[PDB]
């Protein structure tokens, strides 16, 4: 498709990029974990980062892989600074929300027709 | 080559020699406003709200009835037309009293969506307004005749399609009423369908009478199953409940018309209904138990029985997706001996190739047909839209009719040929005439029902009638192919419940004593507990409680026809999928999801979960149930014409009779009808 | 200029949540409410989703609900451009078909007839 | 089940009821054919609507108005 | 057990499948003139690979195919399972 | 007539705070099972 | 007709025919359509290429000043096959007129910032990145304005069901103010207002 790409060209400089800002996240999880005075096992903070970057795996295209970045490149602005107050962060790890069954026969006794 | 060009608003368009202005000016996308003109009816001239203005002639014509000659300039929008359509619709607001707060059509009416857009602004009268008086017809049509813009669209309809000729025009001058001179109540099928016709709020529906106004509802298309032709309906939902249902204007089945029974029967849907599972208890005790509890109660009891001792029979309106999950499950324990509640006599066919098993020439075939002979049925009260799809074609062009047995009241001039099974045979050669008339017929047709086919000699009449179809078809027999012999059912879901391969007729249980049955039938008085052996248990499954709710072991709920995305079939073998509307009440659940949670808690676990993994299974076991609404070319009754001649059985002797005669039994029949409390109002206004 | 042609079937991911694969949308031509004869409510191919449970709220009887879509109707202009928006946003769907009447043949003045069977009285 | 909410709260309900308060009216008569039902005083009340009383004995009170009306 | 049932799927056109259509001309009236028990099923259209299907032994599905054959090739292809 | 005699107030709990309820008839009318006999 | 109907004025409609005739004359590499709104306003349909270019011509000249940028905005149309739209809106202080500049786009195709031409598209471009999702390259800054820090949906486009996907509520089980999926106390009734008969003949869509 003819439209100018954003940053990358095909898939390599692109997949050099996603490798890159990983470390900015990987090098800085914990400085926050003492800064907000939020308490968690610092390794959790390194599981989620690696839990997300493995999530969107099937992407076939440039200008998508550049699009996601422009989001991801942002967040390091807010989080590495303090523009969030504890409660824009911890929302990643959902503490309160009761589990979903996701199995079959556990559904059939609770809830209609999902 | 036979067409005219005529310029509508300065634009050329082609029109067949003899279409009116209105059918031309529709082709380019305009509505001349309409009051007395309507497609499916005839045409008369007495609204005078379509005045088109022709080019270069001082008079103003009317665009309902008048042909269109070599090209006029048909000028819709000028300063001449706009001098009329403003000057009529200030007349018919002279007397139209000050309802609309409360006139129950107050959200659709056509003294409203004309007379803002087209026509006037304020009024100059200033004093007047006759008010006549109403009366009553029946416990459906509610009648305030104070309104009546007097299109005369309710009258040309009685003498037209539904053949009952009653309504009339009584009077002269400013005063003429409409309703009937004497006190006769006017009651029939399809004549509960008027209240689509009347363009203003004269005729408005009784049970619905005051509940909701029609900007609030939600139109979710659906399909009506109480009967063969199906429909295309549309439901409505206010708060999450059903309010009222319409037709959906399909172009073959339900021209614009929906029958009456399928309309006023939503009412027993929310009345008496079973909202939970109910355990067994040993006594007359029957109680409610948690959904996990009475599931296993019947789970283990399957690990006991085996072989033909466990057989299920489902004869009712059940879907075509709970006719697999139940078939594959009870057939993976290898116990079948299963049938439906219905009775289809079989000899050398009745499943294979089907060819005789469904109505061959579709509904849309009748329009072309020439000679018709139908036997052993009263087509009026079963498939009421196959009747008047004769009537309209009996008129509008010539058609001939003959019936066999028990002359009933139909709407058109037929003739009773003879009454007995023994008449059919002598018509093989010349006797008891037609003799050549079926023979000389260009497109003969023959229709056998499910009432006559259900006798104990049944496999004979199937084979006796097929002969006369072979008799003719082997000559030419039509032109041409033009299939002839065909059947019509009266039962909701059968052609699905059968051509899946479920053997016809309840016999296979009648020979032996199987211990554990599943009743989806379920309310026929066929199988009782007395007929069963000892108390070994039957598990009822279904939504209602009618008969077979008490006589049963453990029951399980279900969703009706408005709550589930299912697949039905009508008697041309289409596939129509009803669509979700309300979500089912209390604890009840869908049927084919109550199978798989019967399976996994027991031994075998069927190979699917979601819906699309049901229909792929529907796709293996049958190819055409996933082809929605297409009639594929099949004849294939040659090879079954001979093979069903195998058995030599001969008839009984006894005059044919239909179950339904004149009316009163039309209402309470299937399930929902029986519990519908408004039918309970119009059954006692019949007897007396 | 960096024109860089390629072909990857357009899809988009992550913005909604689980409602990507759970549901089935539907593309259908509205049917004309039949209590009135106005033919102008047709002509646009919309889409609307499946309906999930509305229950009762045990204080008043407002029927409160989840299923946060439940009320959207987009309006497209045609079929070729209809399916265009289900794939490009990546969820399942289904299709209906448009309907228009027979031609048809209606002539006043055939209502008074010598041997014809169509002859009206009290029209 | 539901009934534990207004415990001690005294449960406001409507002392009068109009379910039928109507029938106490001295159902009027005219001596003519059709009438003007504008109620409750001029230009406060239902829109003017004319009703026909010719039956034998009945009337018709227009249904906005409710007030039993006849000859 | 088996077997139990036999489902001959076919297509209305794409004549490459015509053997089945021809098979009915050839062996149906004759083939099922015996076996007055088995309920052979003709259903309509798989449009492609008119797979013959058969079911037995507690509902296990066994699907042979056919794509372009002659008349008698299938007549002998049926007794493959039917003898068993 | 059709209007009061004395008066009332807006009170916080009087004891009577009126605490509204639902004004409607029932909905689906569940089924009754059959009695003592088999 | 006079008393209640808005009296028209012709002069304003003659010139804005001319002065807009020839900005399809001197920049034909870009401008692909132009017209005159019956109320005496102009709409210039421009390819997405010229954005910085065309304005820059509109930025200064002695025959067209258009120094004052008033309103940048957007519209998002499905079944336009290129979703969104831009509309620039510019007032020329000397000549007393309004001329609007329409430029289409998609989500994926970037558009180039106008920021060096006017410094008042600084905010109006930060916003749109939040709402519709259009991505403006080479912008001195790109961030999140008008929206919270959680909205991953880009609302104002036509796929966001009005109530967003997560209601908020505070619970004392710990400290925080946390987010649970949206559960309403009333349906948000959907009424249906669209009446038949096509009251407008002039706008009559093609016959087809
Ligand atoms: S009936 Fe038709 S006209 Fe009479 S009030 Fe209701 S809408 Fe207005
Ligand atoms: S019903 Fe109302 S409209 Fe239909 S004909 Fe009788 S009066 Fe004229
Ligand atoms: S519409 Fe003109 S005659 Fe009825
Ligand atoms: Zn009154």
């Amino acid at each position: 498709t003819s439209v100018k790409p954003i940053f990358s060209r095909d898939m390599n400089e692109a997949k050099r990029r996603v490798r890159e800002l990983y470390r900015a996240w990987y090098r800085e999880v914990p400085n926050t974990v003492h800064l907000f005075q939020l308490d968690i096992s610092v390794k959790q903070g390194r599981d989620k980062v690696r839990e997300m970057f493995k999530k969107n795996a099937h992407i076939t295209d440039p200008r998508v892989v550049d699009l996601l970045v422009i989001k991801g490149k942002m967040e390091l602005e807010e989080t590495i600074k303090v523009w969030k107050q504890r409660t824009h962060v911890m929302r990643f790890f959902h503490e309160t929300e009761a589990p979903r069954p996701k199995d079959f026969l556990s559904k059939f006794y609770v809830g209609h027709d999902p | 080559s036979n067409l005219i060009e005529v310029f509508v608003d300065g634009q050329s368009v082609m029109v067949e020699p003899g279409t009116t202005v209105l059918q031309a000016c529709e082709k380019v996308g305009m509505q001349i406003p309409r009051f007395c003109y309507h497609e499916r009816l005839s045409v008369a001239g007495n609204c005078r709200m379509c005045l088109v203005e022709i080019e270069k002639a001082p008079k103003v014509v009317a665009a309902c009835a008048m042909p269109v000659m070599k090209g006029w300039n048909i000028l819709t929008n000028s300063e001449k037309t706009k001098k009329a359509r403003e000057g009529v619709m200030e007349f018919l607001l002279a007397n139209h009293p000050l309802d609309c707060p409360i006139c129950d059509q107050g959200g659709e009416c056509d003294l409203q969506d004309q007379s803002m857009m087209f026509g006037s602004d304020r009024s100059r009268f200033l004093e007047g307004k006759r008010a006549v008086e109403d009366k009553n017809i029946g416990p459906l049509v509610k009648t305030i005749m104070t309104r009546c813009i007097q299109c005369t669209r309710c009258i040309r309809f009685a003498s037209e399609i539904a053949g009952v000729d009653d309504l009339g025009t009584t009077g002269r001058g400013n005063d003429m009423q409409v309703g009937t001179y004497i006190e006769k109540m006017f009651m029939s099928e399809l004549s509960g369908n008027i209240i689509d016709i009347c363009p203003v709020g004269a005729l408005t529906s009784k049970p619905y009478a005051f509940t909701a106004r029609p900007w609030e509802t939600r139109k979710t298309e659906s399909i009506d199953v109480m009967d063969a032709v199906g429909s295309n309906i549309v439901v409505s939902t206010r708060t999450g409940e059903v309010m009222r249902i319409l037709p959906r204007m399909h172009e073959d089945i339900n021209e614009e018309w929906i029958s009456d029974k399928t309309r006023f029967a939503y009412d027993g849907l929310k009345r008496q209904r079973l909202t939970e599972p109910m355990v067994r208890n040993e006594k007359g005790l029957l109680t409610h138990t948690t959904w996990e509890d009475a599931l296993s109660r019947v789970a283990g009891m399957l690990q006991s029985f085996q072989g033909n001792d466990v057989a299920a029979i489902a004869g009712g309106l059940v879907d075509a997706e709970a006719l697999i999950a139940l078939k594959d499950l009870l057939n993976r324990v290898d116990s079948d001996t299963l049938c439906t509640e219905e009775v289809f006599p079989t000899a050398g066919a009745g499943t294979d190739l089907r060819s005789n098993y469904l109505l061959n020439t579709t509904i849309a075939g009748v329009e072309e047909a020439d000679v018709v002979l139908l036997v052993g049925t009263n087509p009026r009260f079963e498939a009421p839209l196959f009747n008047a799809r004769i009537r309209k074609s009996w008129l509008h062009n010539d058609l001939k009719v003959a019936l066999i047995g028990s002359p009933v009241d139909l709407t058109y001039r037929y003739d009773h040929l003879g009454d007995s099974p023994k008449i059919l045979q002598d018509i093989a050669s010349g006797s008891h005439p037609f003799s050549q008339v079926l023979q000389e017929a260009k497109k003969p047709m023959v229709i056998l029902g499910s009432s006559a086919l259900q006798r104990n000699d049944g496999a004979a009449i199937l084979a006796a009638v097929s002969n006369i179809a072979q008799k003719i078809r082997t000559s030419s027999g039509v032109t041409g192919d033009w299939k002839v012999m065909n059947i019509l059912h009266r039962i909701a879901s059968q052609v699905a419940a059968l051509d899946l391969g479920y053997k016809p007729g309840v016999e296979a249980i009648q020979k032996n004593p199987p211990k554990m049955l599943f009743l989806l039938g379920a309310d026929g008085g066929c199988i009782t507990r007395q007929d069963l052996p000892k108390d070994c248990f039957i598990v009822y499954q279904g939504h209602h409680g009618d008969v077979g709710a008490p006589i049963a072991d453990v029951i399980l709920p279900g969703a009706a026809y408005t709550e589930k995305s299912a697949t039905y079939v009508n008697t041309e073998g289409r596939a129509q999928q009803t669509k979700v509307a309300v979500t089912p009440p209390g604890l009840a659940r869908e049927d084919w999801k109550i199978i798989r949670a019967l399976s996994e808690i027991a031994g075998m676990t069927l190979p699917y979960d979601t819906l699309d993994q049901v229909r792929n299974r529907l796709e293996e076991v049958s190819p055409n149930l996933v082809r929605y609404d297409d009639v594929e070319g099949a004849n294939y009754f040659q090879q079954a014409s001979e093979l069903s001649k195998l058995v030599n059985q001969q008839l009984l002797a006894d005059p044919l009779v239909p179950p339904q005669l004149t009316i009163k039994d039309f209402y309470m029949t299937d399930s929902i009808s029986r519990a519908s409390q408004t039918m309970a109002k119009c059954v006692k206004a019949v007897t007396e | 200029i960096t024109v860089d042609e390629k072909l990857d079937i357009t899809t988009i991911t992550g913005v909604p949540e689980e409602h990507i694969k759970t549901r089935k949308a539907r593309i259908f031509v509205p049917a004309r409410n039949n209590m009135q004869s106005g033919v102008n409510n047709t002509k646009k191919w919309k889409m609307e989703f499946d309906t999930r449970e509305r229950w009762e709220n045990p204080l008043m009887g407002w029927a409160s609900t989840a299923d946060p879509l439940s009320n959207l109707v987009l309006t497209f202009s045609t079929k070729e451009d209809a399916v265009a928006f289900a794939e490009k946003n990546g969820w399942s769907y289904d299709v209906e078909e448009r309907k228009v009447p027979k031609p048809k043949s209606k002539s006043y003045g055939a209502n008074f007839s010598w041997n014809k069977r169509t002859r009206v009285s009290t029209k | 089940y539901r009934k534990v909410r207004f415990v001690g709260r005294q449960k406001e309900v409507n002392e009068n009821f109009a379910i039928d308060l109507i029938a106490e009216q001295p159902v009027s008569q005219v001596g003519s054919r059709v009438i003007s039902c504008d109620g409750g005083g001029g230009a406060l009340g239902h829109p003017r609507v004319y009703i026909n009383l010719d039956k034998e004995t009945k009337t018709g009170t227009c249904g906005y108005c409710g007030l039993q009306f006849r000859q | 057990l088996g077997l139990r049932e036999i489902r001959i799927h076919l297509c209305q056109r794409s004549p490459g499948s015509q053997g089945v259509r021809d098979f009915i001309e050839k062996r149906y009236v004759e083939l099922k003139k015996a076996n007055p028990d088995l309920p052979i099923l003709i259903r309509e259209c798989s449009d492609v690979q008119p797979k013959l299907w058969a079911r037995y032994a507690f509902g296990q599905e066994k699907n042979v195919s056919l794509n372009n054959f002659s008349a008698d090739q299938v007549t002998r292809a049926l007794e493959n399972v039917l003898s068993s | 007539k059709f209007i009061w005699t004395n008066h009332k107030f807006n009170l916080s709990g009087t004891p009577q705070q009126y605490v509204p309820y639902s004004t409607t008839r029932k909905k689906i009318q569940e089924w009754v099972p059959p009695s003592t006999p088999y | 007709t006079r008393p209640t109907v808005r009296p028209r004025n012709d002069v304003a409609h003659k010139q804005l025919s001319a002065f807009g005739e020839y900005v399809a004359e001197i920049l034909p590499k870009y401008v692909q359509q132009v017209q005159v709104s019956c109320f005496n306003e102009l709409e210039i349909c421009i390819h997405p290429d010229g954005v910085i270019p065309v304005l820059t011509f509109l930025r200064d000249h002695s025959n067209a000043q258009f120094k004052s940028l008033a309103d940048l905005t957007a519209v998002d149309i499905p079944t336009r096959q290129n979703r969104f739209e831009i509309v620039y809106n510019l007032l020329s202080l000397r000549f007393n007129s309004r001329i609007r500049v329409k430029t289409y786009t998609d989500e994926l195709t970037p558009i180039e910032s106008s920021v060096p031409v006017y410094k008042a598209a600084n905010w109006y471009e930060r916003e749109i990145w939040d709402m519709f999702g259009v991505f403006f390259a080479n912008h001195p800054d790109l961030r999140r304005i008008l929206t919270d820090y959680g909205f991953e949906g880009h609302p104002f486009r036509k796929d966001f069901p009005l109530s967003g996907y997560v209601e908020l509520r505070y619970d004392d089980e710990v400290k925080r103010v946390v987010a649970e999926p949206v559960e309403l106390a009333q349906e948000f009734r959907k009424f249906d207002l669209n009446s038949p008969w096509e009251a407008f003949p002039a706008y009559r869509q093609p016959p087809e």
